[PDB]
């Protein structure tokens, strides 16, 4: 028998839309066919015909789970084809908000994962962590979600006095929050019984098929691009990367649950690190004067105006730039052709390569399971359709 | 032409008619596909309405941003009807009922409203005015209904000499009183597809020798109305006294009324869109 | 470095193994469950009373558009099109002439509200302040066209907010 | 007369807006901060507004995200299925007239060409609290309805 | 005026739990199966 | 002058194919019409079936050919497996567009475009 | 230098090194080998090398490149060949990445490599629908990003950034229809280019 | 904050936690929202001498690729093989 | 060992044993290819010089170390798949002259 | 400086207003015509010329860094005032 | 194995573009002049 | 105010029963506080 998957269910949910056409037998299932684009908005055409500023919004909106952190994705790739190097208290600051924005996606995967498979409650715990997290978002750029905060060349502003000790009195507590989380879940024989076997990659497919991140880990593979590829100040940080052994879904489950702590951990070593100094480069050919500035020299008051109509122009050349985006491996390919426009930028989602693999993964279980199958890999459409 | 008023664009959602058309009782059955018409192609809309604004929603898709513009208004408060007429171009009336109300009559909805309707419009320099009244309208039926129609039909005349009426025969659609009346249950009846009738009174308004003239929009065929009711309970695989009067008036042939066909539209045939209209409720022979 | 999550040996004596046959037989870490659940019932709630009560914000923060002044009254804006030519959704439509008076000023300013992305490059790239994001977020309207602004809205919003976004700009200004 | 058909209108605009059961599209970014206004800092429960909600239960649709040519028959088969009374909200610049994607090969200029739109709710998201401001208006345009009152005077 | 921008505090902030906290509670198996026959017993006498 | 082949090497085998998509394409519309329960007649949907096929009557590419009838063959796929929607399959028969100018008069009066 | 990007010699000589080695075992299908100023090899070969090349580089002892991290297309109008497919490979083993390009025009198709990365699958889907291009032997080739029976391949250089058509519902059919695109505002084209030239180390002879 | 003294014994037995110590609820630890002044430090450029920008270009220190093969002895891996991940000392198993 | 910690992949009881056939068959595989190119003399080169490694060391974690090449279990896969990849590359004879040149401005950027 | 045409209808400060036979002016019924009352030009022109001692004067709006560019005026000419080109002050030689 | 094509390469009825913005369009192919202010 | 009261719950403003003519004892809005007093409600500052 043929069936199809609702878009979404009747709950709140913010994955976007899937249209999943399924072949069963009995119980099982014997066939997955995704069917996306539903939320594909030709963001990689729209691109085209922006400033290398103008895109930077762009990148919010892909995995808008984890906005900063594509930000970052974005910036790196710029940064490298300018030949240019942000400011050191930058690069922390863009680690902290990293692993912020960690904390916020691995709440999202987590809690509605479990939300689908029925367990509602910590969703709603875990949400209000989420809402403070937002603030801090909103006290360094004014947005809750897209803050296109994080630019090449650096940040767009310095953090406001005052946030690095809310930031601790939030990191403080949050360990315990983990905890009731894992009171809830993590021995709790329904929701072992929803997770511990099903969805089984081996090390060797999982490579093959493109995975990355979690759904790496999860199954053995010792991966961590912070570890091997550090970006910014990742390699003065100390963390441990948490490993499966199952390559099921409640081992990823546990590594995202394990991740959150390291992010934690990695949290606290930014407040203390924290260098001080000008938090974008001070090349004014690449990013913006002070204000003060422009309002003074006529040189500052050029580069303002020819950076924000012109933009900045960017070698030619071509990068593929990648993160250990809290969801896998988060790149893009960037093609420049030596003007301020992009030539052509391919975004390479984990998402993509993940949910490529669901009808692989989906093979011998049953219906109920395709949801737990699709929770562990967290899959969101913006940046699966782009 | 006012330069505002110059057609531009390629006739599209974005495009500008140069139509500003008032559409009084526009909330009903040929007053949506009217207003639809109109949208398609970028003419300024002014919906005046009696109803609760929610009942105005689906006319609100119809046209691009700011192209349907919605007015309260009263049948007998005439000031509300300048209000509404006052920019326009054309005024189109489609006010009418099946029934009679407590508060409205037959006479109060096919004459007092239409005359009051065309005599602010005259009155507000009005060019174009459509006027839609009924085949069947005669001061002899015996359906009060078609007595108003007739009468009505006079006044407007005498208001506005350059009215264009339109006298169609029972129009069949998705949300007619027609197909729809039969299937939830001598005479000859010549029914009249809606979206024929709506692409009339569109050239109407573009065409300016239709202005002074009436027209009698009929269907191609003529069926016996039991051959009718039979065809309908076949597709569909299955009221009040002067609605069974006006279903049993013989649809009247006027051969010296100019038609569709005056006005470029080639009338649709009843069996081809049927299925359309009575699919939900899951060939007549015709007189030569 | 690395941690296993999932890589333990249960222990097979017979004390562990009745442990684990009390935890299947008795439910021990359901009822663990249940405890947390119960714990929170006696929490406070996190909800406030919208909106007698309002999240919180910083001075940063970008919501409605509006056009500002100078002590004066004269307008800030200059007509130099910059926040324009930056606008990553092409939402900012302008059109200048001079000035009865001879200043270089907008006939016409636009902002379509459901084009913007409420990124604030906007003002960034105002070389005189005259183009603000406020704090306002609480217009919502019942139709598409009212969220069409032109310089007499966005001008009328300057002068209904400007209380409030001339000491926000106060508060942040020297981190721009 | 007047008077009794008066007071039917508050009662049946009472219970409706303070019922108010919604069917989420949760299409793109705007759906997060929906979820903001279902977790406990807002808690739209509290309204009378329920988390979980069948479509053909629903009062009011909330259009967040970003609409697709793709989705959009979809979006309008929902629509379509839905008993009445039944609302639109329209939740940030994508889904209230394309916002970043309006140039789009691929992309609705706006949900209200496919369904008509009750409140427009503007941002890139609105915050939690806008989208509630909205949907808090939206309760007030229930209460201004006057049903009973036309109908009385038919 | 000297520089002043968002810095930790003098000798930096203090110690952030992060590692898994599931403290051990309620009887061992023996006791707790104890527990439940004798309430049986008591039931049954 | 010298290609790589799609799946044809001659015009020949080239038209074999596009008989064969024609043959399913035809076959397959009054499956089409009673499952997506259009209003429009077998005969319309068959005429315009044909239409398509011939608007591409004059090409002389067997690649080209080849990837008409890969893309062909796409299409029907759509429909048959019901991944369209009936909006998709009346697309067809562009119903709420009004008809355009034709001749030079028409063309002049109602605007610029050729 | 604070703000200029430090060089890395050592990765650019590495690179440069495996970059001969691949060039000499596989001469049939390499045509250009070449290493960015910022550490980044590209294997530039003929389309028939597709297979040969990549299966050398993910079963190699001294590649082991296992992970496909990317598979896109280029557009180029102004070049015979106007397609450049890309293939950007990821070595777990030797922590590397290296990128592999050949080129196609409309008509020419591209061995499908799905034979050897699976996750290539999804990936010629996407270049298909957004290009055009053809991938021979591919299991199940069709669009997976544009709307069912939609014309043309939005990514090319030559396809207009708002389409040919949009869509709305429409009453009278009670459906939603598509029609030729109208903009109540036209797409504002900028001409930004500065007419001075920013980067004389990149200047093409005359 | 304000729980009874009852109910906080009741919540903290059945969590088994100390919450009273870790409130999700924030109450006067956070900071003031009216702070002073800051007072931003300058970059590395904002010198009067010895700052030619031609000195400090990067984006001018951008090179076209080199071309190692151009169609116009021990083996090598693109890299040294990569060192085995050591177990953490912090906490290897969970 | 009681497991190689990746999902899929089973230990080996005889590691030494399997890459001692499999390296001396992928070194018969060579022989079928041309003296002189490039992927004989390399593949050879590196496929002595783990064979050696494997006679001269007995002790599995000590010859893991030798290898650099992850588990043994990683270094057996790894042995199949280049005796695979030799296989095919006798049919795909990359060692041939370029098949053909690119057009003139193929390679340019930018343009 | 608002003044309202013989239909009724208000002038902006651009000058704009429907005209008597334009149709568009149908929008505004039942709703209003959103005009600003304050308009810059009379505004700036109630503001006195500053007297100064020196040839040549700089503005920058005022407020510092919250006020425009900082430009310099020059007061040669006797017969009008140096006018700010960002925000209109007017300044003359004594 | 390659085969001979002796066709014109045309990919019209390919590329999706409707026929009006085909073959009532006129291109121009020219190096854009200098702007004279620069 | 009461600040004993946890983050967010600490300031709230009982809306007036009327304003600008309207009838506001039961219809009330958060466009009703006027910009002076938005700044403190959203505690974007601290003085009031
Ligand atoms: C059927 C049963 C229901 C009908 C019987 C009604 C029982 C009396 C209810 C009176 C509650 C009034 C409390 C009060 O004064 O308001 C304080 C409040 C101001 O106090 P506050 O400044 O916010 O401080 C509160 C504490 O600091 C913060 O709150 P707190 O939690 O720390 O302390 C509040 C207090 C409130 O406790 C009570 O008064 C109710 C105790 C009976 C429990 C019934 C079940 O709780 C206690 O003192 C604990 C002892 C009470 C027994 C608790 C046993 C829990 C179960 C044991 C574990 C087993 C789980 C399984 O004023 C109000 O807002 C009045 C609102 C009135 C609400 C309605 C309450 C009446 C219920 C309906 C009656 C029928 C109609
Ligand atoms: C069966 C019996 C039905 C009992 C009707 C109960 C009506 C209660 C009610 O309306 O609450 C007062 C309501 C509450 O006012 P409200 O709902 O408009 O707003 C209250 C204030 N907020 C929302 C900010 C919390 O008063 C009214 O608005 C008048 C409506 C009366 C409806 C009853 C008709 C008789
Ligand atoms: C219910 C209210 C919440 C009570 C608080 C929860 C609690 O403290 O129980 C935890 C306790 C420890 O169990 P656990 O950590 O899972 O370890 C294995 C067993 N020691 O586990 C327990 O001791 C729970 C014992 C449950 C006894 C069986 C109940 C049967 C009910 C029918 C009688
Ligand atoms: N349908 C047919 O078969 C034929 C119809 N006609 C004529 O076509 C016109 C419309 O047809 P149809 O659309 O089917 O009729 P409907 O009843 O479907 O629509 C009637 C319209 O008139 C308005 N209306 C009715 N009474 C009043 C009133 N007292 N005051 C103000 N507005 C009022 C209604 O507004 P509300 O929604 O507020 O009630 C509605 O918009 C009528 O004039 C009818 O006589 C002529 C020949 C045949
Ligand atoms: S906030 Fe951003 S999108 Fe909105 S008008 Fe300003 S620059 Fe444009
Ligand atoms: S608002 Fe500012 S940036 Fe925009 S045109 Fe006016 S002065 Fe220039
Ligand atoms: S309006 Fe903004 S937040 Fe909402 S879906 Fe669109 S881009 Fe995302
Ligand atoms: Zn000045």
């Amino acid at each position: 028998s043929n069936l199809t998957l609702n878009f979404g269910p009747q709950h709140p949910a913010a994955h976007g839309v899937l249209r999943l056409v399924m072949e069963l037998s009995g119980e099982m299932v014997r066939k997955c066919d995704p069917h996306i684009g539903l939320l594909h908005r030709g963001t990689e055409k729209l691109i085209e015909y922006k400033t290398y500023l103008q895109a930077l919004p762009y990148f919010d909106r892909l995995d808008y789970v984890s906005m900063m952190c594509n930000e970052q994705a974005y910036s790196l790739a710029v940064e490298k084809l300018l030949n240019i190097r942000p400011p050191p208290r930058a690069q922390w600051i863009r680690v902290l908000f990293g692993e912020i924005t960690r904390l916020l996606n691995h709440i999202m995967a987590v809690t509605t994962h479990a939300l689908d498979i029925g367990a509602m409650t910590p969703f709603f715990w875990m949400f209000e962590e989420r809402e403070k997290m937002f603030e801090f978002y909103e006290r360094v750029s004014g947005a809750r979600m897209h803050a296109a905060y994080v630019r090449p060349g650096g940040v767009h502003q310095d953090l406001p006095l005052g946030l690095m000790d809310d930031i601790y009195e939030f990191s403080k507590n949050f360990s315990l929050r983990i905890d009731e989380l894992e009171e809830m879940l993590t021995n709790n024989r329904i929701w072992r019984n929803r997770t511990v076997d099903i969805g089984i990659v081996t090390a060797e497919d999982a490579l093959n098929y493109g995975f990355s991140g979690v759904m790496l880990r999860g199954s053995g593979i010792q991966w961590d691009l912070r570890k091997t590829q550090p970006y910014d100040v990742y390699d003065q940080v100390e963390f441990d990367v948490p490993i499966g052994s199952r390559g099921d879904c409640y081992d990823r489950y546990l590594c995202r649950v394990e991740e959150m702590r390291q992010s934690i951990r990695i949290i606290s070593q930014c407040l203390n690190k924290m260098p001080p100094g000008e938090i974008k480069v001070d090349d004014a050919k690449v990013s913006p004067p002070k204000r003060a500035e422009m309002k003074t020299s006529m040189e500052s008051l050029i580069h303002h105006f020819k950076l924000y109509t012109e933009g900045y122009q960017v070698p030619p050349g071509a990068t593929y730039t990648a993160i250990e985006a809290p969801k896998g491996e988060f790149g893009v390919y960037l093609v420049s052709d030596g003007s301020s426009r992009p030539y052509r930028c391919k975004i390479k989602a984990p998402g993509f390569a993940h949910l490529a693999g669901l009808d692989k993964m989906s093979k011998g279980h049953m219906l109920a399971d395709v949801v737990a199958i699709i929770g562990t890999q967290d899959i969101v459409f913006g940046e699966v359709d782009r | 032409l006012h330069h505002a008023v110059i057609p531009h664009g390629k006739g599209g959602r974005s495009s500008v008619s140069g139509i500003v058309a008032t559409v009084f009782g526009a909330t009903g059955f040929l007053g949506r596909y009217v207003v639809n018409h109109l949208g398609r192609m970028g003419s300024q809309v002014i919906v005046p309405h009696r109803c609760e604004p929610y009942d105005t929603m689906h006319l609100r898709p119809m046209g691009d941003l700011g192209q349907i513009i919605f007015m309260d208004w009263n049948g007998r408060d005439k000031d509300s009807i300048r209000r509404a007429v006052e920019h326009s171009s054309v005024v189109i009336n489609l006010v009418g009922r099946e029934w009679e109300t407590q508060n409205f009559d037959f006479e109060d909805v096919f004459v007092k409203i239409p005359q009051a309707i065309a005599q602010v419009s005259k009155e507000a320099g009005v060019e174009k005015f459509i006027h839609i009244s009924h085949l069947n309208a005669d001061i002899k039926s015996s359906s009060k209904y078609l007595r108003s129609k007739a009468v009505g039909e006079k006044e407007v005349r005498e208001t506005f000499p350059e009215a264009t009426i339109i006298k169609p025969a029972e129009i069949f659609g998705r949300e007619d009183r027609f197909l729809n009346y039969f299937a939830n249950i001598k005479t000859v009846k010549q029914p009249v597809y809606i979206v024929d009738v709506t692409k009339g009174i569109i050239n109407a308004i573009k065409d300016p020798d239709a202005r002074g003239k009436t027209f009698a929009f009929v269907g191609p065929s003529r069926y016996l109305l039991f051959d009718l009711v039979q065809y309908v309970f076949a597709v569909a695989h299955r009221t009040t006294r002067d609605k069974v009067e006006r279903i049993h008036t013989t649809d009247k042939i006027l051969p010296h009324l100019p038609g569709l066909e005056d006005l470029g539209v080639e009338a649709t045939p009843l069996e081809l869109k049927a299925i359309e209209v009575l699919r939900r409720h899951r060939p007549a022979k015709t007189i030569p | 470095t690395y941690k296993y999550v999932n890589l333990r040996e249960p222990s097979m004596d017979m004390k562990s193994v009745t442990d684990r046959a009390a935890q299947t037989l008795l439910w021990t870490e359901l009822i663990r469950g249940l405890g947390m659940t119960l714990s929170y019932l006696f929490r406070e709630p996190a909800t406030i009373n919208y909106p007698f009560e309002k999240g919180p914000l910083s001075p940063r923060f970008r919501g409605e558009h509006a056009l500002r002044r100078y002590p004066s009254g004269e307008e800030r804006c200059i007509a130099c099109k910059l926040c324009e030519a930056v606008c990553p959704a092409q939402a900012i439509t302008i059109e200048a002439e001079p000035r009865a008076d001879g200043s270089r000023r907008t006939t016409r300013y636009d902002i379509d509200m459901t084009k913007c992305i409420y990124c604030g490059f906007c003002q960034e790239a105002c070389p005189v302040d005259a183009i603000v994001e406020g704090p306002n977020f609480e217009f919502s309207t019942e139709t598409h066209e009212e969220l069409l602004y032109n310089k007499e809205k966005l001008l009328n919003n300057g002068d209904k907010w400007e209380a409030e976004i001339a000491a926000n700009i106060q508060a942040d200004y020297l981190y721009r | 007369g007047e008077y009794v058909v008066a007071k039917l209108d508050d009662l049946i605009n009472w219970a409706r807006r303070s019922s108010l059961w919604p069917m989420t599209f949760g299409l793109a970014c705007c759906a997060v901060e929906m979820m903001h206004m279902a977790a406990p800092r807002y808690d739209m429960d509290r309204f009378g507004v329920v988390f979980r909600a069948s479509p053909r239960q629903s009062d009011v649709m909330i259009v967040a995200g970003t609409l697709t040519n793709k989705m959009a028959p979809a979006l309008r088969k929902v629509y379509d299925q839905m008993p009445e009374p039944r609302y639109v909200v329209s939740m940030g610049s994508c889904a209230n007239g394309g916002g970043y994607y309006h140039y789009s090969y691929s992309v609705v200029r706006g949900c209200d060409r496919i369904v008509p739109v009750d409140i427009y709710v503007p941002g890139c998201p609105p915050t939690a609290e806008a989208l509630l401001y909205g949907i808090l208006q939206l309760q007030k345009k229930i209460k201004r309805e006057k049903r009973l009152r036309i109908w009385y005077r038919r | 005026s000297k520089v002043k921008q968002d810095m930790p505090p003098v000798g930096g902030y203090g110690p952030i739990d992060y590692k898994r906290n599931l403290p051990r509670r309620g009887l061992s198996g023996y006791s707790m199966f104890a527990v439940g026959i004798g309430a049986l017993l008591f039931g049954y006498w | 002058t010298s290609v790589k082949p799609i799946f044809s090497r001659d015009m020949n085998e080239a038209k074999r194919r596009v008989r064969e998509l024609y043959r399913a394409w035809y076959r397959e519309v009054p499956n089409t019409v009673h499952l997506f329960q259009l209003d429009i007649s077998v005969k319309q949907g068959r005429d315009k079936v044909r239409e398509m096929f011939k608007k591409n009557a004059h090409i002389t590419d067997p690649r080209v050919v080849d990837l008409l009838v890969i893309k062909g063959k796409m299409e029907l796929e759509e429909t048959i497996k019901v991944w369209k929607q009936r909006t998709h399959v009346m697309r067809f028969f562009h119903e709420t567009e009004a008809p355009r100018p034709k001749d030079f008069l028409s063309k002049f009066y109602v605007g610029h475009d050729p | 230098r604070p703000t200029v990007r430090p060089r890395n010699d050592v990765a650019h000589k590495q690179l440069s090194a495996f970059g001969e080695y691949v060039a000499e075992i596989l001469p049939k299908y390499v045509q250009q080998v070449q290493v960015s100023c910022f550490n980044e090899l590209e294997i530039c070969i003929h389309p028939d090398g597709v297979i040969p090349v990549l299966t050398f580089l993910r079963d190699h002892s001294n590649a082991q490149f296992k992970s496909l991290a990317d598979l896109t297309a280029v557009d180029i109008p102004t070049r015979q060949n106007r397609f450049e497919i890309v293939y950007n490979l990821l070595s777990l083993r030797f922590n590397s990445r290296i990128r592999v390009k050949t080129y196609t025009d409309e008509l020419t198709p591209i061995e499908s490599s799905v034979p050897v990365y699976k996750a290539a699958n999804w990936y010629e889907r996407e270049i298909w629908d957004m290009f055009g291009v053809f991938f021979a032997n591919h299991p199940d080739l069709r669009r997976i990003l544009t709307d069912y029976g939609f014309e043309g391949h939005p990514f090319r250089k030559d396809f207009p950034l708002s389409g040919y058509v949009e869509l709305r519902y429409d009453d009278e059919v009670k459906r939603v229809v598509a029609e030729p695109v109208e903009l109540a505002q036209e797409f504002r084209k900028f001409d930004l280019n500065s007419p001075w030239e920013a980067f004389p180390a990149y200047r093409q002879p005359p | 904050a304000s729980a009874t003294r009852f109910i906080q014994w009741l919540r903290n037995w059945a969590s088994g936690r100390d919450l009273q110590a870790k409130l999700q609820l924030r109450y006067q630890e956070i900071s003031k929202r009216t702070q002073p002044p800051p007072k931003l430090p300058v970059g590395p450029s904002h010198k009067l001498s010895n700052n030619y920008y031609c000195t400090r270009d990067g984006r001018r220190e951008a090179m076209p690729p080199s071309i190692v093969m151009s169609s116009q002895k021990k083996a090598v891996s693109p890299a040294p093989p990569i060192k085995r991940w050591e177990l953490s000392q912090d906490e290897p198993y969970l | 060992k009681k497991t190689t910690g990746l999902v899929g992949l089973a230990v080996c009881e005889t590691p030494h044993e399997r890459l001692k056939i499999l390296y001396t068959k992928i070194l018969d595989v060579l022989g079928h290819i041309p003296k002189n190119a490039a992927y004989r003399k390399y593949t050879e080169q590196i496929t002595n010089e783990k064979l050696s490694m494997v006679k001269a060391e007995p002790d599995v974690k000590k010859l893991e170390e030798r290898l650099q090449g992850g588990q043994i279990e990683e270094v057996i896969l790894q042995a199949e798949n280049e005796l695979s990849l030799a296989r095919k590359m006798i049919q795909w004879k990359p060692w041939e002259p370029l098949v053909e040149e690119p057009p003139a401005s193929q390679w340019k950027w930018p343009i | 400086g608002v003044r309202t045409s013989p239909t009724g209808e208000k002038v902006t400060h651009t000058g704009q207003v429907y005209d008597d036979g334009d149709y568009r002016k149908v929008r505004f019924v039942g709703r209003q015509k959103e005009v600003n009352e304050n308009f810059a030009i009379d505004l700036i022109a109630e503001q006195p010329v500053s007297q100064v001692g020196s040839r040549v004067i700089s503005c920058d709006g005022g407020g510092g860094a919250l006020g425009h560019p900082r430009v310099y005026i020059n007061l040669d000419k006797e017969t009008k005032t140096g006018t700010c080109g960002y925000c209109g002050l007017q300044f003359r030689q004594q | 194995q390659l085969i001979t094509v002796d066709e014109k390469l045309d990919i019209t009825t390919i590329t999706g573009v409707p026929e009006e913005h085909i073959k009532t369009r006129k291109a121009r192919i020219f190096v854009p002049a200098r702007n004279n202010m620069q | 105010e009461d600040n004993k009261q946890f983050f967010g719950r600490h300031r709230w403003v009982i809306y007036t029963t009327e304003m600008n003519g309207k009838n506001t004892f039961w219809d009330v809005d958060g466009s009703m506080v006027p910009p002076e007093w938005h700044r403190w409600l959203h505690c974007m500052t601290d003085d009031p």
